[PDB]
């Protein structure tokens, strides 16, 4: 916070690359809800049996519970009780989002979004 | 107004609708039948003997 530096040095400030969420031009409807677990932007969310926003988790159970089942994605961060904005319909590049372990080829990112408004697909 | 993610599309505001009454005026009818009884007698004014 004080002391300048005086030895020479690479300036090395940064790096930017574009995070294309869009990857066609369905309906993009949102809605907002309170969140039951921490929630990063983009990432793919359920809802638990409470009704509130988390993380999509595949093979949460001898029954599916109901984080398993993907219903939208976050359209900006929030903290567990907060309010979480989501999309629920629109086409979305599959590589933006974020996705559970064990999720990862784009066969099962598609499966996971098989009927609803939201559909994924590649950038070209 | 509503804070919203500048992302997303925006809340839908309601509104609400309004009201009425009536009324029926009501209706008044004093008479009076004037008799020859209520005519004649003296009133207070008349001097006395012949009023």
């Amino acid at each position: 916070t004080s002391l300048p530096n005086y030895l020479a040095g690479n300036g090395d400030l940064g790096s930017w690359e574009p995070t294309q969420i869009f990857a066609g031009e369905a309906d993009i409807v949102t809605e907002g809800g309170a969140a039951g677990a921490d929630i990063e932007i983009y990432q793919v969310i359920a809802k638990n049996a409470a009704g509130a926003m988390v993380p999509h988790d595949p093979t949460a159970t001898e029954v599916p519970a109901p984080q398993s089942v993907a219903i939208g994605i976050a359209a900006q961060p929030a903290k567990s009780g907060q309010n979480v904005p989501y999309y629920i319909g629109g086409v979305f590049n599959h590589a933006a989002l974020g996705w559970h372990a064990s999720l990862d080829t784009l066969a099962k990112r598609q499966a996971v979004f098989d009927r609803t408004n939201i559909h994924i697909g590649n950038l070209y | 107004a509503p804070f919203v993610a500048p992302n997303v599309q925006g809340r839908v505001i309601k509104e609400s609708g309004y009201n009425t009454k009536t009324f029926k005026p009501a209706y008044v009818k004093p008479k009076h039948v004037i008799d020859p009884n209520m005519i004649i007698p003296r009133q207070p004014g008349e001097a006395l003997g012949t009023g």
